[PDB]
RNA sequence: ACGGCUUUUCCGGAGUGUAAAAAGCUCCGGGAAUAAGGGCUGGGCAAGGCCGGUGGCAGCCGCCGCGGUAAUACCGGCGGCCCGAGUGGUGGCCACUAUUAUUGGGCCUAAAGCGGCCGUAGCCGGGCCCGUAAGUCCCUGGCGAAAUCCCACGGCUCAACCGUGGG
């Protein structure tokens, strides 16, 4: 098999080799991780998580 | 294969890693070389490649692209430097470019290499030209651009068996990256061969930036990193 | 304007010292023992002509691109220089070597006709080998498949007896 | 600066004006097109000239070079005029003598005209008297008639 | 002054997409608009999208999913035959079927890969891949 | 050697038939003419006095040659359908 | 250096060929015999850090640059490289050149925005409904000689060349 390219949960775009993104675990609920590109850090775009809702940096 | 396997593990064995990435490759929590990408790490130990990706260090995957002497001027005459363009990568999908300074020749030759290491990229392969549309990855899978100081590079997919179609110092890069047919235009002064070489590597790199569908990559045959038959 | 004018048949490279390009084309004048450079080169444009064919027919539509689609297929193999059940992408694959296996001069050498290749370029200008019934002195001539087996000794040449002295020693290897 | 213009579709016949008035900026089409090297050249279009030698000179060398470039004052046949022309070779000079007849073509620098250390001198001798100069300079030959 | 209401609504989305935005406006709606919105959501490039009546023109709220990598206006509207798509493919297009080029036919405004499958020419006037 | 008769055609017009034959000869030089008319005509029971041979050709790399004949049922005829170059080559008359 | 072989080509003959001749082609006798040059050798750019001359003189040099008594760059010897019955010199057109730019260039500081503005022709022009069918797209009749170009098959030993069909 091969591998599966992870996605920035905020717009959804392929994460590239060496940009400066990051991804932690759901702070209000633990159960997802998210993403986030280096274009929507720096841009402070707005998150939700998948499971439990709870939105925002 | 068989010399660089045990290369990696004379490395492996040999190695007190000073950084957390280190760490995790020395206690095996980290078995391939597409896991130290698409997270945001520091790379800065040099044993990392040479663990994960051993065959960098063979003289037919390293490449000194060129070497110059710079001068500073004093009361008592000029200080000489030397300037060193080197790149090394594996011929299948990963590829990584480096500068190196030193007192003499060797010192700065060194240095190139080991920068060059920590540079590291992969990169996207296929198949995407009108007159050839085989599904292998010998080619780019769709028209690329880079471009650093003056200088504008645009690369174009070609036929199965065509060649590189592009100045040496393009060439010898993209056979590095495991790369065998492709058209090019070029823009601005390609005499400066830093600036050049740094376009043709932005251009390999900007593969990732391009949005595609799962059809795509059915249709041109697209791969990530190695081919893995 | 101006009326026909006679056109050469193969194309010369485009700088005439580059390093890589001069070592890989003299490994391949030793190996096949060709008389000049522009014998090797003439190969070379046979080479390309055919794949200049199929880069425009891959990207064709319509009615005589199928029928010439087939020709060249039907062509190439004729020649010998594919399967009987190849497809178009096939031919790019094709390298310069193939081409040059194809020489009466290399084919007299591989049935064991002669020693070495110098003794198959000499046996062939000096008219000892006959091609289904009839003497060509070309060691460039390109063999087609359909005739390879019907290659021997002309009928009418000393070597056409198993007693001659310089036959024997051929045999020998 | 704006877009370039004009991009209409029916704009046609101006964007041909545009091209054809800044052609004429443009010096190697002006001066083919106007036949303007034809005007002024000595040789009249041709590759190479007979013309008799009216006496011999030396050349010095611009800076910072040092040295003596022998050469030849040529009356051309064909239309009366005089030229200057160098004489290559070591030794080259004593093949030559008053009111011999030479040939002449051009030296080969940049821009069809001088080249190196000397210019001003825009051509070089090929024969003398018929004889290859070349051929003198080594040997091989004799100059005819003493 | 405002000549080509397509052009701006084009250059507008590849604008917005650059820097992430979720949605967009454009201003001066039109049927043609409407229509290049149309062949745009079959092939997966926006999402829903709808008009909005104030007493003028209308305006075309439109979602954005983050699925375009360029789109643009081609001025002059050159006429293309049935058998010739190839030729402007590769000027526009990086790819053999990569991305669409947006035509209008005497049968409507379609994709050029269902006019090609039609047998019919027209108008080019956008691409989008 | 050894010939092949490959076609014979009447042609009733002018007046003769038209033969065309290979000779097949390894080892051995270009047959003459009179050597081919002599088993031509035993050959084929034919008067020698109205048979012409217009050519014998020998190939580049090759052990036989191709020939073309005509035989004339009357000598007249072919005194006057016939040039006189060929006859005069053929030995049938004699150059003045 | 020994031992053996061959005869494309070469010398002398017979046949065929030709309007007649000559070439060509098939056979027979002799014999490795009868057959290599031109340019280059410091970088661009493949190839010498060897020897002997000359000493800012003579000379070389497309361009960059060599030569001022210890010249890898001039002249010559010995070596070496490229192409080869050819290989160098001079002049012209295309490419190189996105240094003419529709595709596809530039104009703050490098060549280049009229000192400023009003307006004629031209070019470019906001949304909806109905009609027309000039532009535009599709189908089909009559045309755009042959030679020249591309492909397959066939005839000259193959080819160049020539014929039959498709484009
Ligand atoms: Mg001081
Ligand atoms: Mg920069
Ligand atoms: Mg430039
Ligand atoms: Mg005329
Ligand atoms: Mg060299
Ligand atoms: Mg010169
Ligand atoms: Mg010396
Ligand atoms: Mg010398
Ligand atoms: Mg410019
Ligand atoms: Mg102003
Ligand atoms: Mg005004
Ligand atoms: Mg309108
Ligand atoms: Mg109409
Ligand atoms: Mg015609
Ligand atoms: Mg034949
Ligand atoms: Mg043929
Ligand atoms: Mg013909
Ligand atoms: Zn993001
Ligand atoms: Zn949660
Ligand atoms: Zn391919």
């Amino acid at each position: 098999l091969k591998f599966e390219i992870p996605v920035c949960t905020s717009c959804g775009r392929e994460i590239t080799p060496r940009e400066h993104a990051t991804h932690f675990v759901c702070p209000n609920c633990g159960e997802a991780i998210i993403w986030r590109c280096e274009t929507c850090r720096l841009l402070a775009k707005p998150y939700k998580c998948p499971k439990c809702g709870w939105e925002g940096p | 294969s068989q010399e660089w396997k045990e290369y990696a593990k004379r490395v492996l064995d040999e190695w007190q890693p000073k950084t957390k990435l280190g760490m995790l490759v020395k206690e095996g929590q980290i078995t391939d070389i597409h896991e130290i990408f698409r997270k945001g790490y520091q790379i800065k130990e040099p044993e990392i490649i040479d663990v994960l990706l051993p065959e960098v260090n063979a003289r037919e995957n390293q490449e000194i692209l060129d070497i110059a002497l710079t001068v500073r001027m004093t009361d008592s005459g000029r200080r000489v430097r030397f300037r060193v363009l080197a790149a090394v990568g594996n011929r299948d999908g990963y590829v990584g470019l480096g500068i190196g300074h030193g007192r003499e020749v060797g010192i700065a030759i060194r240095k190139a290499i080991n920068y060059a290491k920590l540079n590291i990229i992969e990169i996207k392969r296929g198949c995407g030209s009108w007159e050839c549309r085989c599904r292998r990855p010998h080619s780019v899978p769709f028209t690329v651009e880079g471009k650093e100081g003056s200088v504008r590079v645009k690369l174009i997919p070609g036929p199965r068996g065509l060649g590189l179609v592009i100045g040496d110092v393009g060439k010898k890069i993209l056979r590095l990256a495991g790369i065998q047919d492709v058209w090019s235009q070029t823009l601005g002064e390609t005499r400066t061969t830093v600036n050049f070489a740094k376009a043709v590597f932005n251009a390999l790199y900007n593969t990732n930036k391009v949005v595609v569908t799962p059809e795509m990559i059915e249709r041109y045959g697209i791969v990530v990193g190695r081919a893995m038959p | 304007g101006d009326p026909k004018r006679q056109r050469k048949k193969y194309e010369t490279p485009p700088h005439p010292w580059i390093k890589e390009r001069l070592d890989r084309e003299r490994v391949l004048m030793d190996k096949y023992e060709l008389k000049n450079k522009k014998e090797l080169w003439k190969h070379e444009t046979q080479l390309k002509n055919f794949r200049r064919r199929a880069r425009r027919l891959l990207a064709a539509r319509g009615k005589q691109a199928e029928i010439e689609r087939e020709q060249l297929l039907a062509r190439l193999k004729r020649l010998g220089l594919l399967p009987e059940d190849a497809v178009l992408d096939d031919v790019l694959s094709l390298t310069i070597e193939d081409i040059l296996e194809r020489r009466l001069q290399t084919i007299v050498y591989k049935k064991g006709l002669a020693r070495t290749m110098r003794q198959a370029r000499q046996l062939i200008v000096h008219g000892h080998i006959e091609v289904n019934g009839q003497i060509i002195r070309s060691p460039s001539y390109l063999v087609l498949k359909e005739e390879e087996d019907t290659i021997t000794y002309a009928r009418t040449s000393p070597f056409a007896n198993p007693q001659h002295p310089e036959r024997m020693m051929i045999e020998k290897a | 600066p704006g877009k370039k213009a004009p991009n209409g579709e029916f704009a046609g016949r101006k964007l041909k004006l545009k091209r054809k008035k800044f052609r004429w900026s443009d010096i190697r089409y002006k001066r083919r097109v106007l036949r303007l090297k034809e005007k002024s050249d000595p040789l009249e279009g041709a590759p190479q000239a007979r013309g008799i030698v009216l006496e011999k000179i030396a050349v010095e060398a611009k800076q910072p070079n040092s040295g003596m470039r022998k050469a030849v004052r040529v009356q051309l046949i064909k239309n009366g005029k005089v030229v200057t022309a160098f004489c290559p070779g070591d030794g080259a000079i004593k093949f030559i003598d008053e009111h011999d007849e030479v040939i002449i073509e051009g030296i080969g620098g940049p821009k069809g005209g001088s080249m190196g250390d000397i210019p001003g001198i825009r051509y070089k001798v090929v024969k003398v008297n018929r004889v290859s100069l070349k051929e003198l300079v080594k040997g091989r030959k004799e100059k005819p008639r003493r | 002054t405002l000549l080509d209401p397509l052009a701006n609504a084009l250059s507008h989305i590849t604008n917005s997409e650059r820097v992430g935005k979720r949605e967009v406006y454009i201003k001066p709606a039109s049927k043609l608009i409407g229509e290049v919105l149309r062949v745009m959501q079959k092939y997966g490039y926006i999402g829903e999208f709808e008009f909005i009546d104030d007493g003028r023109a209308g305006v075309y709220r439109v979602q954005l999913l983050g699925k375009i990598n360029k789109a643009g206006a081609i001025k002059p509207r050159f006429p293309v035959k049935a058998r010739d798509y190839e030729r402007w493919e590769k000027r526009f297009l990086p790819a053999f079927e990569f991305g669409i080029l947006i035509v209008s036919t005497s049968q409507g405004v379609m994709s050029h890969k269902e006019a090609r499958e039609k047998g019919i020419g027209g108008r080019l006037i956008a691409y989008v891949y | 050697m050894e010939i092949k008769i490959t076609e014979v055609k009447e042609n009733k017009l002018i007046g003769r038939k038209e033969i065309y034959f290979e000779i097949y000869h390894p080892g051995e030089p270009t047959p003459s003419r009179k050597d081919v008319k002599g088993k031509l005509v035993a050959m084929l029971d034919l008067n020698p006095e109205t048979t012409v041979i217009q050519y014998i050709r020998s190939y580049f790399g090759s052990y036989k040659s191709k020939g073309y004949a005509k035989y004339y049922y009357d000598k007249d005829r072919m005194l006057y359908i016939e040039p006189e170059y060929i006859l005069i080559r053929d030995g049938i008359i004699e150059k003045k």
